[PDB]
């Protein structure tokens, strides 16, 4: 199409449009063209979109109460340190809402987000007397959209769904969307006013009961969810080098596992 | 980091080929229409940074002007409440 | 009327939560909405587009500035001013703090949720100038060869008649756009994670180093993109500077494609503050 | 010009077309009004807008907006 | 339609039967129109009777019993006390048959019902080695329309359902109308006389019988269930408000809700 | 023949109550009656109607009277003479008892069920009075603003001309009936609960006082609807009473629709005393 | 609505590992990809041939 201009040419809606082309360096167009036998003979599938990655679960947090009040549309990630001092953990996670997932780490690309989404929940322990979770819907007004143990014993006639953690082992939760407004905000801030009402997030939560002494939450996108308005790449550092230990304290970060979880 | 800056939507001004340059974003928001009332929440903001420093044999400086204007306009509804300062 | 059952059985496979790492499938959960087949629509538009935002064709496509240099009076003839791995794990730098690993892109970061990837690279030099700026540049690209080995100990350019090249003449013109087309032994390549730069059981991960195109390094990317001055830049020291800056953007090319979602390489994070 | 643009002219050979001017000048530049403004550019400019740009729509709005409209002359009636 | 009227014009009926149609203060009925966008956009269902709400299960009382006589029909709702005299507890509430459940609170609305219901319990205890749960149609004529444990070593031949607390976890039960007329009369009143033979409700009651020391059970409207001839607003206290402990002394009002129920 | 099975297996899911929470599926439960099948007719009519009695467009559009204030010789010209926040969580107060949260409205108590609401609210207003009391009212909509801020220090209304207002001539003339339209930024408002008056841990729950609307109360309401008199009532005091009573009503809009169900607002008890 | 099931009981056969020891049969297992099918395609030709070099024949 030609390889140099006077002027600004490639323009970002224009490429991404396919209205602007640019030439191969070879000048064969061909070179760049899309070949579909490797996906096929080497991989096996061929992904497309985000919107199939956050559909896939990954664990959020970690509770330790045995009722649990969660802020299900919160899609905050952990606040980090780094330091290269002596004797001095060279990384450190403080997490608010919990530890990123395929849906928060996907979202935090992204300014808005529409659609429901979905909770997995293994427990510790599956107490064979006292066998099953109750996930409800939690609507209290007054309740600030952080995570909090349960207090409340006036809650009545909830939304609720049972799952057994010894005949089925992993609770599984479908939450419609039920929001006042059709465009929420990624990660919207929470206060110490605030309450459940803010119309940046629906004004929903989770109520999480069973007997298992700690649960381990996970989650997804529901097939209704969308993320919109793309911003760019996030505040972000390398999962890998969390194992950092070169200051001679040895590395004590640890996000939520399941091989973390389940053995102490 | 104006890499940042790059991957939102944006348009780029080269000062020796452009002489002006826009930008149209359309409203968008968790609110139907921005609040004048009570002024919760500004829905965008549009911004300017450096990508590539004012090149010149010696100091200068130069002034970078913005002008606007709204399109696609929608209007809510007869009230006596006081569009807040 | 209570007849003996006639149906014969089935045999039944016990699941605690089938689907639970798949983007398709059929999702068992209970949903807490009171109508069971609650649903929300597919707005379109939404978020003030009609594209669809989360597709790889538009996230890859989006521009990534990832690096900048210098041309002048001073560059010499064949003197190599900038090269690139050809790779999509293109990082930038925490200005924070002083970790090694540093600050994805979007490209690095959207990438990076894959372990595998092929495809062509599209490049944009922007060269900030003047009308009255003028020389000519070589944009080369080196398939199966890391930076260390496109310039000789001069840092000059060598075997430039043996690559695909593009000589831009610069008086009027300020913009340059190519696509690389991936060139690999293998159809796909790795998406670089960092590497320990100690010996377990010490671990101090750090960014690679592409300066050699080797069995260490070459499942990580195609080779090296460079630009290198076939003449001084020169002007009228009278009425403009005698050096430019020149910024480089990077984004997927059509043919992108990445594979093996596993993992990601880079982790989000809401602050990221030194640890007192 | 989905720039919601009044009026839009590319002014590069205007020069050329004035009857006593000969050999007139051939310079890039575009006229356009916006309302009340005219903006007269002396050189290229580049209208860019989100990639699949689609104004907001008009439904979103009808748990605020009247259905009856208001203008200038409205107000004073 | 005309803002104003010289008499009365807006009758009650022929407002809910569309023959009156006042007019919208801005002149255009447009502003008051359905419009289907936002539930189809934010919420993702569209509720349009209370037949639908009352069809959701909600608990309503707590057994200590492992034999229980139940009534089943019985759909009044507790005695309440309120003061905010010192270290006195703020609330004080008294169940007769239990708490409320959508099933009573939108039945409290009014005076008439016919059709089935269905019955819902969640053991204290899964006992592996004496794990069933007997729900039987209790009929003795001598029997009060009342809570009772069961004394009973003679009914046989009764209609009897069994659920197994341990291979699934929740009993499930549906009840037919079995009236001795076609309109039932909620909340009808229970005489010491009385016995089970009242032709104010189905003359039927449930012996609930588990190996469980605990049990929560909870109710809802089947398929064939109907609310009839709306009075208003039930005598009602704020829920929310049943947290108050202004008076010094700690709140003890407790609902029956899985989470108080499972955990002590 | 006793043939090896050739169906294939089936992945199931465990389920303790299939469907609890919802409006509709298909309920599980073992029937109690001799037939399985067994199901009563659904009787129309039944109580009295041929109409759906638990429909929201029946319940929701019962009048609700919950207001009243008073007209006289002695208002003034641009004195607010009432005002209420729209939204439906209209209360009244408990006779027999002081409990501050007070005694639902049969469309409190309905609406109270759900925790979003939307929609018109229909607005009656009765004036008890003589065809020999002659004033003039105005009633108007006050969108995005508090009852404080519809009067100034004097209780005149202000800014009346901003807003919609229907002026009512009452000579002959006794009763007015207008819609107020839902006016939103956001498609749904949330059913007003109490709100804690002390600190936590010490709870002391009021109803909400939407004097102000800003970012405390916006959430619950539209904005305030009001009447004011533009004229004094006048009348003869040789053979008529100078004060009249003034009723008013409230019930819902066609459009009117609320959502999300789940913890109620109001709780029903057989019986209120004050413990001794 | 929310109708009691007519749907008759079925009997079932609770297994650990159905046709773990077969070539045949329907394979029960949870696949790690994405995409719950993936699937890799049959090569024609492969390793240089276009034979079956796994055929006894």
């Amino acid at each position: 199409v030609g390889f140099a201009s006077a002027g600004t040419r490639d323009i970002r809606s224009s490429y991404v449009e396919g209205k602007f082309i640019p030439q191969d360096i070879t000048g064969m167009s061909r070179n760049h063209e899309l070949d579909e036998q490797p996906s096929q003979e080497c991989i096996g599938e061929r992904i497309l979109s985000f919107s199939e990655l956050i559909k896939r679960n990954s664990w959020r947090y970690v509770s330790d109460e045995k009722s649990l009040i969660y802020p299900a549309y919160a899609f905050d990630n952990p606040a980090a340190m780094y330091t290269a001092a002596d004797k001095l953990p060279v990384w450190t996670l403080t997490p608010r809402s919990g530890f990123p997932t395929l849906l928060t780490s996907i979202g935090a690309m992204y300014a808005f987000y529409r659609g429901g989404i979905r909770l997995k929940i293994v427990p510790g322990v599956a107490d064979q007397p006292k066998p099953l979770v109750e996930v409800a819907l939690f609507t209290m007004q007054d309740q600030g959209y952080i995570i909090k143990a349960n207090d409340y014993s006036t809650d009545f006639c909830s939304s609720n769904i049972y799952e057994n953690f010894v005949t089925k082992g992993i609770a599984e939760v479908q939450t419609p969307y039920y929001s006042r407004v059709n465009t929420s905000v990624v990660s919207a801030p929470v206060l110490y006013n605030a309450g459940n009402i803010s119309p940046l997030m629906p004004n929903v939560m989770y109520k999480i009961t069973s007997n298992s002494s700690n649960i381990l939450l996970g989650h997804s996108a529901a097939d209704d969810f969308r993320f919109g308005f793309l911003l760019g790449a996030p505040l972000a550092i390398s999962a890998t080098a969390l194992r950092d230990n070169f200051t001679g304290s040895s590395a004590t970060v640890s996000l939520p596992t399941f091989s973390n979880f389940y053995l102490s | 980091d104006v890499s940042n800056v790059i991957t939102l939507p944006h348009v780029q001004l080269d000062i020796s080929k452009e002489t002006e340059v826009l930008l149209k974003i359309p409203y968008v928001s968790p609110f139907v229409q921005y609040d004048l009332v009570t002024k919760f929440t500004p829905w965008a903001a549009f911004l300017a940074h450096v990508y590539a420093p004012l090149n010149t044999p010696s100091a200068a400086s130069l002034q970078v002007n913005v002008f606007a204007h709204f399109e696609d306009i929608k209007l809510g509804f007869p009230t006596s409440a006081i569009v807040a300062q | 009327s209570k007849p003996l059952t006639t149906i014969p059985p089935t045999i039944v496979v016990q699941r605690p939560s089938q689907y639970f790492n798949n983007a398709d499938g059929v999702d068992q959960g209970l949903p807490l909405s009171l109508k069971y087949g609650n649903e929300v629509i597919l707005k379109t538009p939404f978020a003030g587009t009609s594209s669809d935002e989360m597709a790889l064709e538009y996230v890859l496509k989006i521009p990534n500035y990832f690096s900048r240099f210098k041309y002048s009076s001073t560059s010499l003839p064949k003197q190599v001013l900038w090269t690139s791995p050809v790779h999509p794990q293109i990082i930038r730098n925490h200005v924070t703090v002083v970790d090694a690993p540093g600050q994805p892109t979007l490209l690095a970061y959207a990438t990076g949720f894959f372990k595998y990837w092929r495809g062509g690279l599209v490049y944009t030099f922007r060269f900030v100038k003047t009308n009255y700026h003028s020389g000519r540049v070589q944009i080369t690209f080196h398939p199966f060869v890391g930076y260390d080995d496109v310039m000789d100990s001069d840092g000059k350019i060598v075997r430039d008649e043996y690559v695909y090249r593009v000589v831009v003449d610069l008086r009027d013109q300020t913009e340059a756009t190519l696509v690389v087309p991936f060139t690999s032994l293998t159809p796909y390549k790795v998406c670089a994670d960092v590497f320990n730069s100690a010996n377990r059981p010490k671990y101090n991960y750090e960014p690679r180093d592409f300066k050699v195109y080797d069995n260490t390094t070459d499942q990580f990317f195609t080779g090296t993109l460079c630009v290198s001055a076939l003449t001084p830049l020169v002007s009228s020291s009278a009425v403009v500077s005698s050096t430019i800056d020149v910024l480089v953007e990077v984004k997927a090319s059509d043919d992108f494609e990445v594979a093996v979602p596993n993992t990601p390489l880079w982790l989000p994070v809401d602050s990221l503050t030194e640890r007192p | 010009k989905q720039m919601n643009v009044n009026s839009s002219q590319d002014t590069t050979f205007e020069q050329r077309s004035q009857e006593k001017v000969q050999a007139g000048e051939i310079n890039e530049s575009i006229e356009f009004r916006n309302q009340i403004t005219t903006f007269v550019h002396d050189n290229p400019i580049i209208t860019e807008q989100l990639i699949g740009d689609s104004p907001q729509p008009s439904g979103d709005v009808r748990s605020v907006s009247d259905a009856r409209t208001h203008s200038i002359i409205d107000f004073l009636e």
